[PDB]
RNA sequence: UUGUGGCAGUCAAGCGUUCAUAGCGACAUUGCUUUUUGAUUCUUCGAUGUCGGCUCUUCCUAUCAUACCGAAGCAGAAUUCGGUAAGCGUUGGAUUGUUCACCCACUAAUAGGGAACGUGAGCUGGGUUUAGACCGUCGUGAGACAGGUUAGUUUUACCCUACUGAUGAAUGUUACCGCAAUAGUAAUUGAACUUAGUACGAGAGGAACAGUUCAUUCGGAUAAUUGGUUUUUGCGGCUGUCUGAUCAGGCAUUGCCGCGAAGCUACCAUCCGCUGGAUUAUGGCUGAACGCCUCUAAGUCAGAAUCCAUGCUAGAACGCGGUGAUU
RNA sequence: UUAGUGACGCGCAUGAAUGGAUUAACGAGAUUCCCACUGUCCCUAUCUACUAUCUAGCGAAACCACAGCCAAGGGAACGGGC
RNA sequence: UACUGAUAACCGCAGCAGGUCUCCAAGGUGAACAGCCUCUAGUUGAUAGAAUAAUGUAGAUAAGGGAAGUCGGCAAAAUAG
């Protein structure tokens, strides 16, 4: 995160690399999201950078408006469907992997979301908190 | 011609030779610094590696997000029954290195401790210590005088104990024998001390205390000659290779024609001795006790041994650690504890510990069942209750 | 802490062991073990599987 | 050898609001390097396997970043110049055979180079580099073209050395406990909250040390949990066929599916990753020469990712000690 | 996006049976992109049979001045020897 | 006018996984002298024994992502009646 990280973050096991298309869950207009960088990545030979639930990225729309496509812009994911592991050790994954566009400060050019997320999201994004139905 | 991309060193060459220990019991290289004014008193342990499990406890550091909310933890579990201390040997010091100047026994011995003498002890007239059990049945004959000669020298002293294998549900027989530094009070004071103490008991209550930073010494588990890429953590070579893809491609230039020492290379993989630090206790418990699996929150009477048994070893009717992690070693296997050499506070160190739940669920399957009677409660009786 | 049931055996789940499952409609899903969690995503039915307490329950066992 | 390529100096007309030197520095000039490209032809034509990439280590520093510092046309932030410094790190992709280049994006930063233009009994064989074939141009023609395209066998280590691991005679024997020469060595960087919207700044904007929680990279272990693996050929089921039918089983190159313990294993999981001294650069204390003054000349303080120790790894198989029993 | 495609054409050196321009279908032809799929890959792990391994028995070959530890030096300018 | 007619009688330096013309051709599954099992007939030959380290050869599976790999989706998967 860096700039929108209202605190800080634990560990999350790694399953959106690069390449990576992911849904969209907000209302911005958009389908899917390919995935084509990561914030605060680590720098290490023949690695792929590697996205996870919290994750600010950059990702293009490969799939949805003629306004968005053709054109970088951050996210954030909310979705994994890569069991990781909390404190208290529950192992937990969703079933599918998703984000929502937004600015480099961390607000959702969207005003909404369509589905589950995370709290680790909900808690280090407060636009998303805001604009959330149900977390966990 | 120089790397195109660059990247790091693979493994890590401190840890050089790779190699078979020279023994299943891992020397223990450096103990704390000796200090006065406290009193005498061990400085180390032995016991032996029984396995894993997992607990739940609340966390405390102000400013994390589960500050005082649960975690859940894997502990790693030693069976630790008092040592018996018998003798102890003199260290003075030279240019060239401390140097054993006495080494002072016992009158009486066990079979274990004189069978580790032993190798076919089934076919020994058992003739060990007999003289120096002689050189005793007499007030101080030749006993007093190298015990004086360790006073008027030998800055330093170290005790020499043994382990109880028989208490130990293993199938050896043949103790583990050691020594330890005492780092308390004065060097009279240390002899007479151990003099009162042999042929006796020492415990853990008495060497180390709950949220107490240690070190784990031990031989790491082995895994026999093993190639380069798990041994190392090298590149898998692509599909198409002829002759091979766990490898490492160029083990060194043309100039030094020469393969280099810090290139990678086949060979064993474990059974090498490890030195682990900064692992918090969390529990002392007592073989002499039931309830060593109960915290203050669960108070259902219930010792540590899960259902079934440890897997490989048994029971934990000695007296028991606790400590949080992993540690080198594998299970069945000898262990070397330690004392901190630092005085690290660092709001971790100090972070109080008190237990709230600890699994002693069958780790020979998925346990649901923590007890027995747990199981027939929710089960129902069955075919065999009658 | 507290201790749970799987939705599929209806099974206390002490902490950790075991999964979790978010589906799209934020139903939470909790499995003991990698048996049942495979099951539910065979989308089974655990009133026909016989060593459920859906099974047990259903066909008046242990009453 | 070093023209040329690259790098660094001397001098200072000028630029820089004013002022040659904060920073740049034309005209002129002295050097260095061999990572270019020439020049030469000493070795090599009874053959040194010939571009690049991949892999992987090591080295230099002319330091991109990080540690500490000095200078500024440095208010603060940001930036530039310079010193000790090569300890530590220097990416993922698109197109191209590509070196190189150019873009995208992250980044603390995405510095340059060497090791027979490192590395083919290590790979690959895109390219180049035989034979087939197509085009263009040249040629009367056979045929030519670092012009373009396509297709085109990449052999052997069982020897010595080096290397990793592993044994081992001989020391009066045998067993146990130890020492520790020497060698190796490792931990790295960032973010967030707070300090503080404070300092500073007219305003615009906008810090820092300490503290806390977290993460990146690397490493060393471990397998409680989760995941994977499954010849437990353990349980169940499924197809075809054979055993008169059933029960129970064979064959199906482990027949197939679902579950699957144990063991192995994963930044796909977890745990851990030390503190003291001497020092550099730099800033200084007293202090003369030079009756002042000056960090220096004698002496002397603090001071870094440095160096050495602590610690960690192996233990000299011709380094040693203590102890027990010794037919 | 030095690729691919569509256009432009003072085309170093396009071009008409030295055949030109298209062209359905066909192609183990060359090439680009999209869907699916995937251990190619991030990043490796695990399993099986046959090997290697040890044994009994059998039992070659290539190659070989002599042999086989490094550094620098100079030297036929890159030594195992000096 | 016997016999073989070929993973030992032929040619391949040989008791070489190669090559060498043809006739007969059961039952079930199934579109099928496919593939798989069986009957008659024929074989039980190929150095064997012990363990199961690496590296291989041949076969397979792998969470999340999905060609980011690479000269190039090569190989493998997926689809399949």
């Amino acid at each position: 995160s860096g700039n929108g990280a209202q605190g800080t973050k634990f560990r999350i096991s790694l399953g959106l690399p690069v390449g990576a298309i992911m849904n969209c869950a907000d209302n911005s207009g958009a389908r899917n999201l390919y995935i084509i960088a990561v914030k605060g990545s680590g720098s290490r030979l023949n690695r792929l950078p590697a996205a996870s639930l919290g994750d600010m990225v950059m990702a293009t729309v490969k799939k949805g408006k003629p306004e968005l496509r053709k054109k970088v812009m951050p996210a954030i994911v909310v979705r994994q469907a890569k069991s990781w592991r909390r404190r208290d050790g529950v192992f937990l994954y969703f079933e599918d992997n998703a984000g929502v566009i937004a600015n480099p400060k961390g607000e959702m050019k969207g005003s909404a979301i369509t589905g589950p997320v995370g709290k680790e999201c909900a808690d280090l994004w407060p636009r998303v908190a805001s604009n959330s139905g149900v977390v966990v | 011609s120089h790397r195109k991309y660059e990247a790091p060193r693979h493994g890590h060459l401190g840890f050089l030779p790779r190699k078979r220990a020279a023994s299943i019991r891992a020397r223990v290289k450096a103990f704390p610094k000796d200090d006065r004014s406290k009193p005498v008193a061990l400085t180390s342990f032995l016991g032996y590696k029984a396995g894993m499990t997992t607990i739940v406890r609340d966390l405390d550091r102000p400013g994390s997000k589960f500050h005082k909310r649960e975690v859940v933890e894997a502990v790693t579990v030693v069976d630790t029954p008092p040592v018996v201390v018998v003798g102890v040997v003199g260290y003075v010091e030279t240019p060239r290195g401390l140097r054993s100047l006495t080494t002072v026994w016992a009158e009486h011995l066990s079979d274990e401790v004189k069978r580790r003498f032993y190798k076919n002890w089934y076919k020994s007239k058992k003739k060990a210590f007999t003289k120096y059990s002689a050189k005793y049945a007499q007030d101080g004959a030749g006993i007093e005088r190298e015990l004086a000669r360790i006073k008027k020298y030998a800055s330093v002293v170290r005790v020499l104990v043994h382990t109880q294998i028989r208490k130990t549900p293993l199938a050896q027989k043949k103790a583990h024998l050691a020594e330890i530094q005492l780092n308390g009070g004065s060097i009279s004071e240390k002899v007479d001390w151990a003099r009162e103490h042999f042929e006796k008991t020492v415990a853990v209550d008495s060497v180390f205390e709950q949220n107490e930073m240690i070190d784990a010494i031990a031989v790491t588990k082995g895994h026999g000659f093993e190639g380069v890429t798990h041994r190392w953590g090298t590149k898998k070579l692509p599909r198409k290779t002829h002759r091979g893809l766990r490898k490492v491609a160029c083990i060194g230039a043309w100039h030094p024609a020469h393969v280099m020492w810090s290139v990678a290379r086949a060979g064993q993989r474990g059974y090498h001795s490890r030195t682990s630090i900064n692992h918090k206790i969390y529990r002392v418990g007592k073989g002499d006790d039931e309830a060593n699996g109960a915290t203050s929150f669960d108070r259902t009477k219930k010792t540590i041994t899960p259902m079934g048994g440890f897997v490989h070893y048994g029971e934990i009717k000695n007296d028991f650690i606790m400590v949080k992690g992993c540690i080198p070693g594998n299970r069945k296997r000898i262990v070397t504890l330690r004392k901190s050499l630092y005085t690290n506070t660092s709001r971790k160190a100090l972070e109080e510990v008190s237990l709230k739940w600890i699994d002693t669920a069958s780790k020979f399957g998925k346990g649901r069942f923590q007890t027995p009677a747990e199981k027939h409660a929710f089960m129902g009786t069955l075919k065999k209750d009658l | 802490m507290k201790v749970e049931i799987d939705s599929f055996s209806g099974a206390k789940i002490y902490p950790g062991r075991g999964t979790l499952f978010v589906r799209g409609d934020s139903k939470i899903f909790r499995f003991q073990n990698s048996k049942s969690a495979s099951l539910f995503k065979q989308r089974k039915n655990p009133r026909r599987i016989a060593w459920t307490v859906l099974f047990r329950k259903h066909h008046k066992k242990g009453i």
